[PDB]
Protein backbone atom coordinates (compact mmCIF):
# COMPACT_ATOMS: atom_id res chain seq x y z
CA UNK A 1 0.00 0.00 0.00
CA UNK A 2 1.33 3.51 -0.91
CA UNK A 3 -0.49 7.00 -1.11
CA UNK A 4 -0.97 8.58 -4.23
CA UNK B 1 -47.20 9.16 -29.38
CA UNK B 2 -47.82 8.43 -25.58
CA UNK B 3 -46.73 10.04 -22.45
CA UNK B 4 -42.88 10.91 -22.69
CA UNK B 5 -40.30 11.22 -19.42
CA UNK B 6 -36.93 13.07 -19.77
CA UNK B 7 -35.26 11.82 -16.67
CA UNK B 8 -32.32 10.08 -17.50
CA UNK B 9 -29.38 11.39 -20.38
CA UNK B 10 -30.18 10.04 -23.92
CA UNK B 11 -27.42 7.53 -24.28
CA UNK B 12 -28.48 5.79 -28.01
CA UNK B 13 -26.27 8.65 -29.76
CA UNK B 14 -24.14 6.09 -32.81
CA UNK B 15 -20.96 6.42 -29.87
CA UNK B 16 -20.78 6.18 -26.48
CA UNK B 17 -18.16 8.64 -26.43
CA UNK B 18 -14.39 9.05 -25.59
CA UNK B 19 -12.58 7.45 -22.75
CA UNK B 20 -9.20 9.31 -22.18
CA UNK B 21 -6.81 7.60 -20.01
CA UNK B 22 -4.22 9.10 -18.51
CA UNK B 23 -1.87 7.03 -16.31
CA UNK B 24 1.32 8.71 -15.23
CA UNK B 25 3.61 6.38 -13.26
CA UNK B 26 6.92 7.92 -13.88
CA UNK B 27 7.85 11.68 -13.06
CA UNK B 28 10.97 13.66 -13.71
CA UNK B 29 13.37 13.27 -11.36
CA UNK B 30 13.59 16.91 -10.54
CA UNK B 31 10.30 16.56 -9.43
CA UNK B 32 10.89 14.56 -6.25
CA UNK B 33 8.01 12.25 -7.24
CA UNK B 34 8.09 8.83 -6.44
CA UNK B 35 6.81 5.98 -9.47
CA UNK B 36 2.97 4.80 -9.14
CA UNK B 37 3.68 1.04 -8.85
CA UNK B 38 0.36 -0.89 -9.62
CA UNK B 39 -0.93 2.39 -11.86
CA UNK B 40 -1.00 0.08 -15.16
CA UNK B 41 -3.04 -2.29 -13.70
CA UNK B 42 -5.55 0.16 -13.07
CA UNK B 43 -5.01 1.85 -16.54
CA UNK B 44 -5.89 -2.02 -17.86
CA UNK B 45 -8.77 -2.25 -16.32
CA UNK B 46 -10.41 1.02 -16.96
CA UNK B 47 -9.39 0.18 -20.24
CA UNK B 48 -11.43 -3.58 -20.70
CA UNK B 49 -13.94 -2.07 -18.41
CA UNK B 50 -14.93 0.78 -20.43
CA UNK B 51 -14.60 -0.90 -23.67
CA UNK B 52 -17.48 -3.43 -22.40
CA UNK B 53 -19.58 -0.08 -21.66
CA UNK B 54 -18.61 0.38 -25.97
CA UNK B 55 -16.34 3.81 -25.44
CA UNK B 56 -13.89 4.56 -27.61
CA UNK B 57 -10.60 4.42 -24.98
CA UNK B 58 -7.77 6.23 -25.60
CA UNK B 59 -4.67 5.50 -23.05
CA UNK B 60 -1.88 7.81 -22.99
CA UNK B 61 0.61 7.02 -20.68
CA UNK B 62 3.16 9.40 -18.63
CA UNK B 63 2.22 13.14 -19.85
CA UNK B 64 3.84 16.34 -19.02
CA UNK B 65 1.53 18.72 -17.67
CA UNK B 66 2.10 21.04 -21.30
CA UNK B 67 0.90 17.29 -22.72
CA UNK B 68 -1.92 16.89 -20.75
CA UNK B 69 -3.45 20.54 -21.24
CA UNK B 70 -2.66 20.41 -25.25
CA UNK B 71 -4.24 16.84 -25.17
CA UNK B 72 -7.33 18.07 -23.23
CA UNK B 73 -7.52 21.02 -25.32
CA UNK B 74 -7.29 19.16 -28.69
CA UNK B 75 -9.92 16.34 -27.43
CA UNK B 76 -12.57 19.34 -26.25
CA UNK B 77 -11.81 20.59 -30.10
CA UNK B 78 -13.39 16.94 -31.65
CA UNK B 79 -17.23 17.08 -32.67
CA UNK B 80 -18.75 15.18 -30.36
CA UNK B 81 -22.19 15.40 -31.83
CA UNK B 82 -22.62 11.59 -32.27
CA UNK B 83 -21.16 10.98 -28.80
CA UNK B 84 -23.37 10.78 -26.00
CA UNK B 85 -20.50 11.52 -22.97
CA UNK B 86 -17.34 12.06 -22.38
CA UNK B 87 -15.20 10.15 -20.06
CA UNK B 88 -11.80 11.51 -18.68
CA UNK B 89 -9.82 8.99 -16.13
CA UNK B 90 -6.52 10.73 -14.35
CA UNK B 91 -4.13 8.66 -12.40
CA UNK B 92 -1.27 10.50 -11.18
CA UNK B 93 -0.17 11.73 -7.91
CA UNK B 94 -2.16 14.76 -6.90
CA UNK B 95 -3.23 17.73 -4.15
CA UNK B 96 -6.62 19.31 -3.88
CA UNK B 97 -7.38 20.66 -6.61
CA UNK B 98 -4.26 19.47 -8.83
CA UNK B 99 -3.00 16.25 -10.87
CA UNK B 100 -0.03 16.25 -11.53
CA UNK B 101 1.67 15.85 -15.09
CA UNK B 102 5.68 13.95 -15.56
CA UNK B 103 6.75 17.33 -14.96
CA UNK B 104 4.97 19.15 -12.41
CA UNK B 105 1.44 20.02 -11.28
CA UNK B 106 -2.20 20.99 -13.85
CA UNK B 107 -4.68 22.63 -12.01
CA UNK B 108 -7.93 20.42 -12.57
CA UNK B 109 -10.04 22.88 -12.93
CA UNK B 110 -7.87 23.83 -16.22
CA UNK B 111 -8.36 20.51 -17.79
CA UNK B 112 -11.89 20.53 -16.73
CA UNK B 113 -12.95 23.89 -18.03
CA UNK B 114 -12.28 22.98 -22.05
CA UNK B 115 -15.48 21.18 -21.72
CA UNK B 116 -17.60 23.35 -20.37
CA UNK B 117 -21.10 24.10 -21.71
CA UNK B 118 -20.63 26.85 -23.38
CA UNK B 119 -16.75 25.95 -24.56
CA UNK B 120 -17.47 22.53 -25.87
CA UNK B 121 -20.85 23.08 -27.67
CA UNK B 122 -21.30 19.06 -29.10
CA UNK B 123 -21.04 17.97 -25.48
CA UNK B 124 -23.89 20.46 -23.55
CA UNK B 125 -26.06 18.94 -22.23
CA UNK B 126 -24.15 15.44 -22.02
CA UNK B 127 -22.50 13.92 -19.13
CA UNK B 128 -19.05 14.86 -18.90
CA UNK B 129 -17.58 12.50 -16.49
CA UNK B 130 -14.11 13.21 -14.77
CA UNK B 131 -12.62 10.05 -12.49
CA UNK B 132 -9.76 11.09 -10.66
CA UNK B 133 -7.29 8.56 -8.86
CA UNK B 134 -4.60 11.17 -7.08
CA UNK B 135 -4.64 12.64 -3.68
CA UNK B 136 -6.01 15.31 -2.70
CA UNK B 137 -3.59 16.67 0.64
CA UNK B 138 -1.77 14.94 3.11
CA UNK B 139 -5.37 14.14 5.95
CA UNK B 140 -5.08 10.02 6.92
CA UNK B 141 -8.51 8.32 7.71
CA UNK B 142 -7.91 6.45 11.28
CA UNK B 143 -11.63 5.03 10.89
CA UNK B 144 -14.14 3.44 13.41
CA UNK B 145 -14.45 0.30 14.97
CA UNK B 146 -17.85 -1.07 13.95
CA UNK B 147 -27.64 31.97 -20.30
CA UNK B 148 -29.90 28.71 -20.87
CA UNK B 149 -28.33 26.23 -18.90
CA UNK B 150 -24.78 26.81 -16.29
CA UNK B 151 -22.06 26.23 -17.97
CA UNK B 152 -20.71 24.12 -15.03
CA UNK B 153 -23.83 21.73 -15.49
CA UNK B 154 -23.90 17.91 -16.65
CA UNK B 155 -20.02 17.39 -14.91
CA UNK B 156 -19.51 14.47 -12.63
CA UNK B 157 -16.09 14.51 -10.14
CA UNK B 158 -15.54 11.02 -9.45
CA UNK B 159 -13.05 11.28 -6.46
CA UNK B 160 -11.20 8.62 -5.15
CA UNK B 161 -10.83 10.30 -1.81
CA UNK B 162 -12.62 12.89 0.21
CA UNK B 163 -11.48 17.01 0.04
CA UNK B 164 -8.09 17.24 1.83
CA UNK B 165 -6.82 13.23 2.27
CA UNK B 166 -4.54 10.77 0.81
CA UNK B 167 -5.36 8.13 -1.63
CA UNK B 168 -4.01 4.71 -1.58
CA UNK B 169 -2.96 2.58 -4.29
CA UNK B 170 -1.33 -0.89 -4.10
CA UNK B 171 1.50 -1.71 -5.86
CA UNK B 172 0.29 -5.33 -6.83
CA UNK B 173 -3.46 -4.86 -7.28
CA UNK B 174 -3.91 -1.25 -8.35
CA UNK B 175 -5.47 1.39 -6.60
CA UNK B 176 -8.23 0.65 -3.87
CA UNK B 177 -10.60 2.83 -6.05
CA UNK B 178 -9.94 2.08 -9.51
CA UNK B 179 -10.45 -1.09 -8.67
CA UNK B 180 -13.34 -1.39 -6.79
CA UNK B 181 -15.05 1.00 -9.42
CA UNK B 182 -13.80 -1.14 -12.43
CA UNK B 183 -15.48 -4.17 -9.96
CA UNK B 184 -18.78 -2.23 -9.42
CA UNK B 185 -19.17 -1.15 -13.37
CA UNK B 186 -18.76 -4.44 -14.34
CA UNK B 187 -21.32 -6.26 -12.20
CA UNK B 188 -23.94 -2.93 -12.86
CA UNK B 189 -23.37 -1.02 -15.34
CA UNK B 190 -26.57 -2.81 -16.90
CA UNK B 191 -28.55 -2.46 -13.79
CA UNK B 192 -27.84 0.39 -11.60
CA UNK B 193 -28.21 4.48 -12.48
CA UNK B 194 -24.38 6.07 -12.22
CA UNK B 195 -25.07 7.61 -8.96
CA UNK B 196 -26.17 3.97 -7.29
CA UNK B 197 -23.00 2.23 -8.76
CA UNK B 198 -21.13 4.66 -7.53
CA UNK B 199 -22.40 4.63 -4.08
CA UNK B 200 -21.37 0.72 -4.33
CA UNK B 201 -17.78 1.86 -4.76
CA UNK B 202 -17.72 4.27 -1.96
CA UNK B 203 -19.04 1.06 0.37
CA UNK B 204 -16.47 -1.45 -0.72
CA UNK B 205 -13.81 1.11 -0.81
CA UNK B 206 -14.43 1.87 2.63
CA UNK B 207 -15.27 -1.50 3.50
CA UNK B 208 -12.81 -3.84 2.05
CA UNK B 209 -9.55 -1.85 2.33
CA UNK B 210 -7.06 -1.44 5.12
CA UNK B 211 -3.55 -0.30 4.76
CA UNK B 212 -0.79 -1.94 6.04
CA UNK B 213 2.36 -0.13 7.01
CA UNK B 214 5.72 -1.13 8.96
CA UNK B 215 5.32 2.30 9.43
CA UNK B 216 2.66 3.71 12.36
CA UNK B 217 1.50 7.02 10.83
CA UNK B 218 0.76 4.92 7.59
CA UNK B 219 -0.86 1.62 9.20
CA UNK B 220 -4.39 0.71 9.46
CA UNK B 221 -5.52 4.10 7.84
CA UNK B 222 -9.10 3.61 6.00
CA UNK B 223 -10.33 5.60 2.44
CA UNK B 224 -13.68 7.18 1.78
CA UNK B 225 -14.42 8.65 -2.48
CA UNK B 226 -16.29 11.05 -3.05
CA UNK B 227 -18.76 11.77 -5.43
CA UNK B 228 -19.32 15.35 -6.81
CA UNK B 229 -22.30 15.49 -9.07
CA UNK B 230 -23.85 18.71 -11.03
CA UNK B 231 -25.53 15.99 -13.16
CA UNK B 232 -28.95 17.24 -14.12
CA UNK B 233 -30.22 13.71 -15.15
CA UNK B 234 -29.86 9.50 -14.21
CA UNK B 235 -27.05 8.30 -16.27
CA UNK B 236 -27.53 4.53 -17.79
CA UNK B 237 -24.80 3.50 -19.50
CA UNK B 238 -27.66 0.85 -21.36
CA UNK B 239 -30.36 2.29 -23.48
CA UNK B 240 -33.49 0.22 -24.90
CA UNK C 1 -35.32 -16.56 6.30
CA UNK C 2 -35.14 -15.90 3.05
CA UNK C 3 -32.01 -14.15 0.44
CA UNK C 4 -31.61 -10.68 1.80
CA UNK C 5 -29.64 -7.25 0.48
CA UNK C 6 -28.14 -4.78 2.12
CA UNK C 7 -27.94 -1.55 -0.10
CA UNK C 8 -29.51 0.94 1.77
CA UNK C 9 -29.80 2.72 4.77
CA UNK C 10 -31.73 0.90 7.58
CA UNK C 11 -34.40 4.40 7.95
CA UNK C 12 -36.94 2.32 10.40
CA UNK C 13 -35.48 3.32 13.40
CA UNK C 14 -37.87 4.95 15.82
CA UNK C 15 -37.31 8.57 15.05
CA UNK C 16 -36.45 9.41 11.38
CA UNK C 17 -33.90 12.19 13.47
CA UNK C 18 -33.12 15.59 13.65
CA UNK C 19 -33.45 18.38 11.14
CA UNK C 20 -31.33 21.33 12.39
CA UNK C 21 -32.14 24.60 10.08
CA UNK C 22 -29.88 27.39 11.30
CA UNK C 23 -31.34 30.50 9.96
CA UNK C 24 -29.05 33.53 9.66
CA UNK C 25 -31.14 36.39 8.50
CA UNK C 26 -29.45 39.71 10.29
CA UNK C 27 -25.93 40.15 10.60
CA UNK C 28 -23.60 42.04 13.36
CA UNK C 29 -23.10 45.70 11.89
CA UNK C 30 -19.52 45.47 12.60
CA UNK C 31 -19.47 42.27 9.98
CA UNK C 32 -20.78 44.42 6.98
CA UNK C 33 -22.86 41.37 5.65
CA UNK C 34 -26.32 42.36 4.43
CA UNK C 35 -29.28 41.03 5.61
CA UNK C 36 -30.89 37.88 3.62
CA UNK C 37 -34.16 38.45 2.48
CA UNK C 38 -36.03 35.64 1.89
CA UNK C 39 -34.16 33.66 3.78
CA UNK C 40 -37.45 33.32 6.46
CA UNK C 41 -39.38 31.76 3.01
CA UNK C 42 -36.41 29.01 3.20
CA UNK C 43 -36.58 28.25 6.58
CA UNK C 44 -40.35 28.06 6.90
CA UNK C 45 -40.28 25.93 3.63
CA UNK C 46 -37.70 23.30 5.10
CA UNK C 47 -39.74 22.85 8.75
CA UNK C 48 -42.66 21.88 6.58
CA UNK C 49 -40.88 19.60 4.24
CA UNK C 50 -38.72 18.08 6.74
CA UNK C 51 -42.44 17.71 9.37
CA UNK C 52 -44.02 15.77 6.96
CA UNK C 53 -40.57 13.41 6.62
CA UNK C 54 -41.33 13.25 10.13
CA UNK C 55 -38.09 14.67 10.90
CA UNK C 56 -37.72 16.33 14.72
CA UNK C 57 -37.24 19.82 13.42
CA UNK C 58 -35.46 22.52 15.47
CA UNK C 59 -35.11 26.16 14.05
CA UNK C 60 -32.77 28.39 15.25
CA UNK C 61 -32.11 32.17 13.74
CA UNK C 62 -29.68 34.48 13.69
CA UNK C 63 -26.78 32.23 15.76
CA UNK C 64 -23.11 33.78 16.22
CA UNK C 65 -20.39 31.46 14.85
CA UNK C 66 -19.87 30.56 18.86
CA UNK C 67 -23.79 29.79 19.47
CA UNK C 68 -23.38 27.48 16.36
CA UNK C 69 -20.38 25.46 17.03
CA UNK C 70 -22.09 25.21 20.47
CA UNK C 71 -25.14 24.06 18.99
CA UNK C 72 -23.26 21.88 16.95
CA UNK C 73 -21.08 20.54 19.32
CA UNK C 74 -24.33 20.40 21.75
CA UNK C 75 -26.36 18.12 18.80
CA UNK C 76 -23.29 16.00 18.13
CA UNK C 77 -23.40 15.08 21.91
CA UNK C 78 -27.03 13.79 22.21
CA UNK C 79 -27.80 10.17 21.86
CA UNK C 80 -28.89 9.33 18.49
CA UNK C 81 -29.11 5.54 19.09
CA UNK C 82 -33.27 5.86 17.85
CA UNK C 83 -33.00 7.83 15.22
CA UNK C 84 -32.36 6.50 11.51
CA UNK C 85 -30.28 9.38 10.58
CA UNK C 86 -29.17 13.30 10.70
CA UNK C 87 -30.03 16.85 8.81
CA UNK C 88 -28.44 20.02 9.29
CA UNK C 89 -29.74 23.06 6.69
CA UNK C 90 -27.47 26.27 7.30
CA UNK C 91 -28.93 29.20 5.79
CA UNK C 92 -26.19 31.93 5.64
CA UNK C 93 -23.71 34.06 4.17
CA UNK C 94 -20.51 32.16 2.93
CA UNK C 95 -17.47 31.30 1.13
CA UNK C 96 -15.94 28.12 0.01
CA UNK C 97 -15.15 26.22 3.32
CA UNK C 98 -17.19 28.74 5.27
CA UNK C 99 -20.69 29.68 6.56
CA UNK C 100 -20.84 33.04 8.57
CA UNK C 101 -22.56 33.30 11.77
CA UNK C 102 -24.24 36.58 13.00
CA UNK C 103 -20.50 37.56 13.89
CA UNK C 104 -18.26 35.83 12.04
CA UNK C 105 -17.49 32.77 9.68
CA UNK C 106 -17.37 28.78 10.86
CA UNK C 107 -15.07 26.30 9.07
CA UNK C 108 -17.63 24.01 7.94
CA UNK C 109 -15.28 21.37 8.62
CA UNK C 110 -15.42 22.01 12.25
CA UNK C 111 -19.09 21.68 12.19
CA UNK C 112 -19.26 18.70 10.46
CA UNK C 113 -16.33 17.33 12.26
CA UNK C 114 -18.55 16.74 15.37
CA UNK C 115 -20.39 13.91 13.42
CA UNK C 116 -17.56 12.05 12.20
CA UNK C 117 -17.50 8.05 12.66
CA UNK C 118 -15.19 8.32 15.75
CA UNK C 119 -16.18 11.30 17.59
CA UNK C 120 -20.54 10.21 17.44
CA UNK C 121 -20.95 7.04 17.71
CA UNK C 122 -24.62 6.86 17.97
CA UNK C 123 -24.70 8.27 14.48
CA UNK C 124 -22.15 5.76 13.12
CA UNK C 125 -22.93 3.96 9.83
CA UNK C 126 -26.12 6.44 9.72
CA UNK C 127 -26.53 9.28 6.91
CA UNK C 128 -25.29 12.47 8.08
CA UNK C 129 -26.81 15.31 6.01
CA UNK C 130 -25.35 18.81 5.53
CA UNK C 131 -27.56 21.07 3.62
CA UNK C 132 -25.60 24.78 2.67
CA UNK C 133 -27.47 27.70 0.75
CA UNK C 134 -24.70 29.80 0.89
CA UNK C 135 -22.01 31.22 -1.64
CA UNK C 136 -18.85 29.38 -2.34
CA UNK C 137 -17.00 32.57 -3.84
CA UNK C 138 -17.78 35.21 -6.06
CA UNK C 139 -17.57 33.34 -9.80
CA UNK C 140 -21.03 33.88 -11.32
CA UNK C 141 -22.07 31.16 -14.28
CA UNK C 142 -23.11 33.22 -17.90
CA UNK C 143 -24.49 30.15 -18.47
CA UNK C 144 -25.00 28.64 -22.69
CA UNK C 145 -27.90 28.59 -24.95
CA UNK C 146 -29.53 25.60 -25.67
CA UNK C 147 -10.48 1.26 11.86
CA UNK C 148 -13.41 -0.48 10.34
CA UNK C 149 -15.35 2.70 8.45
CA UNK C 150 -13.81 5.71 7.35
CA UNK C 151 -14.46 8.56 9.60
CA UNK C 152 -15.98 10.62 7.01
CA UNK C 153 -18.15 7.96 5.74
CA UNK C 154 -21.76 8.28 5.59
CA UNK C 155 -21.69 12.03 5.09
CA UNK C 156 -23.77 14.07 2.43
CA UNK C 157 -23.24 17.70 1.28
CA UNK C 158 -26.02 19.08 -0.62
CA UNK C 159 -24.46 22.22 -1.79
CA UNK C 160 -26.83 24.80 -3.82
CA UNK C 161 -23.91 26.05 -5.96
CA UNK C 162 -20.61 24.65 -7.43
CA UNK C 163 -17.35 25.24 -5.93
CA UNK C 164 -16.10 29.07 -6.05
CA UNK C 165 -19.30 30.33 -6.99
CA UNK C 166 -21.91 32.54 -5.18
CA UNK C 167 -25.03 31.21 -5.07
CA UNK C 168 -28.44 33.19 -5.34
CA UNK C 169 -31.19 33.99 -3.84
CA UNK C 170 -34.51 35.42 -4.16
CA UNK C 171 -35.81 38.29 -1.76
CA UNK C 172 -39.60 37.22 -2.15
CA UNK C 173 -39.46 33.32 -3.28
CA UNK C 174 -36.70 32.18 -0.98
CA UNK C 175 -33.62 30.53 -2.56
CA UNK C 176 -33.03 29.04 -5.99
CA UNK C 177 -31.75 26.16 -4.29
CA UNK C 178 -34.16 25.76 -1.38
CA UNK C 179 -36.97 26.23 -3.04
CA UNK C 180 -36.21 23.42 -5.62
CA UNK C 181 -35.57 21.15 -2.84
CA UNK C 182 -38.38 21.41 -1.08
CA UNK C 183 -40.27 20.68 -4.25
CA UNK C 184 -38.66 18.15 -5.16
CA UNK C 185 -38.60 16.16 -1.87
CA UNK C 186 -42.43 17.27 -1.90
CA UNK C 187 -43.04 15.44 -4.95
CA UNK C 188 -40.64 12.45 -4.29
CA UNK C 189 -39.56 11.65 -0.79
CA UNK C 190 -41.82 8.47 -1.67
CA UNK C 191 -40.67 7.72 -4.73
CA UNK C 192 -37.01 8.05 -5.50
CA UNK C 193 -33.96 7.73 -3.81
CA UNK C 194 -32.14 10.53 -2.65
CA UNK C 195 -29.41 11.06 -5.03
CA UNK C 196 -32.33 11.03 -7.44
CA UNK C 197 -34.07 13.77 -5.47
CA UNK C 198 -31.31 15.81 -5.37
CA UNK C 199 -30.39 15.06 -9.21
CA UNK C 200 -34.02 16.45 -10.32
CA UNK C 201 -32.99 19.78 -7.64
CA UNK C 202 -29.94 19.85 -10.12
CA UNK C 203 -32.24 20.43 -13.12
CA UNK C 204 -34.59 22.17 -11.64
CA UNK C 205 -32.06 24.69 -10.31
CA UNK C 206 -30.17 24.80 -13.60
CA UNK C 207 -33.40 24.92 -16.05
CA UNK C 208 -36.31 27.41 -14.40
CA UNK C 209 -33.82 29.88 -12.84
CA UNK C 210 -31.58 33.34 -14.17
CA UNK C 211 -31.11 35.97 -12.23
CA UNK C 212 -32.07 39.42 -13.59
CA UNK C 213 -30.55 42.46 -12.22
CA UNK C 214 -30.29 46.58 -13.26
CA UNK C 215 -26.76 46.14 -13.01
CA UNK C 216 -24.82 44.01 -15.70
CA UNK C 217 -22.51 42.05 -13.88
CA UNK C 218 -25.10 40.23 -12.02
CA UNK C 219 -27.74 39.83 -14.81
CA UNK C 220 -28.73 36.99 -16.56
CA UNK C 221 -26.92 34.50 -14.19
CA UNK C 222 -27.35 30.58 -14.18
CA UNK C 223 -26.57 27.93 -11.04
CA UNK C 224 -26.13 24.36 -11.01
CA UNK C 225 -25.98 22.74 -7.28
CA UNK C 226 -23.44 20.51 -5.68
CA UNK C 227 -24.00 16.72 -4.64
CA UNK C 228 -21.32 15.70 -2.51
CA UNK C 229 -21.55 12.22 -1.32
CA UNK C 230 -19.52 9.95 0.58
CA UNK C 231 -22.62 8.04 1.44
CA UNK C 232 -21.93 4.40 1.30
CA UNK C 233 -26.12 3.38 1.31
CA UNK C 234 -28.76 4.28 -1.20
CA UNK C 235 -30.82 5.98 1.17
CA UNK C 236 -34.79 6.45 0.68
CA UNK C 237 -36.77 8.35 3.28
CA UNK C 238 -40.04 5.95 3.60
CA UNK C 239 -39.65 2.10 4.39
CA UNK C 240 -41.16 -0.76 4.15
CA UNK D 1 -32.48 38.18 -6.68
CA UNK D 2 -29.68 38.35 -5.03
CA UNK D 3 -26.03 36.22 -3.74
CA UNK D 4 -25.13 35.37 -0.31
NA1 LIG E 1 -7.65 4.67 -4.32
NA1 LIG F 1 -29.75 29.04 -4.15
Amino acid sequence: DEVD
Amino acid sequence: SGISLDNSYKMDYPEMGLCIIINNKNFHKSTGMTSRSGTDVDAANLRETFRNLKYEVRNKNDLTREEIVELMRDVSKEDHSKRSSFVCVLLSHGEEGIIFGTNGPVDLKKITNFFRGDRCRSLTGKPKLFIIQACRGTELDCGIETHKIPVEADFLYAYSTAPGYYSWRNSKDGSWFIQSLCAMLKQYADKLEFMHILTRVNRKVATEFESFSFDATFHAKKQIPCISSMLTKELYFYHL
